[PDB]
């Protein structure tokens, strides 16, 4: 489990220099990206059936 | 008799400034601390934002591997 400093956006948005929201938007999408990837990579991935295998092998 | 009326309209003409310049510092002293209460709070997030970030993406790289 993680710890995320809980983050106002619009806060954000009036915290940079103009000559800097590049950067801050860039950093704004990564964040989301990054999110949405945790939303759909999970923890571990899939056991692996191993009586199955060791069922159906040859090599001993 | 008009000794008065400019004197008078002076008079006032004054406190017509003052009253003024009060209400255009106080808005000034309020100004101030917006800017402050900004910098307060406000600023971190960015930083938090950054941290956030590494934080998520050792987590995917984690779970990737």
């Amino acid at each position: 489990k993680l710890a995320l400093k809980t983050i106002d956006w619009v806060a954000f948005g009036e915290i940079i220099p103009r000559n800097q929201k590049a950067v801050a938007n860039s950093l704004k999408s990564w964040n989301e990206t990054l999110t949405s990837r945790l939303a759909t990579l999970p923890e571990k991935p899939p056991a692996i059936d191993w009586a199955y295998y060791k069922a159906n092998v040859a090599k001993a | 008799g008009e000794f008065a009326d400019k004197l008078n309209e002076q008079k006032i003409a004054q406190l017509e400034e003052v009253k003024q310049a009060s209400i255009k510092q106080i808005q000034d002293a309020i100004d101030m601390e917006k800017s402050q209460q900004a910098l307060v709070q406000k600023r971190h997030y960015l930083f938090d934002v950054q941290r956030n970030n590494i934080a998520m993406a050792l987590e995917v790289t984690y779970r990737e591997r």
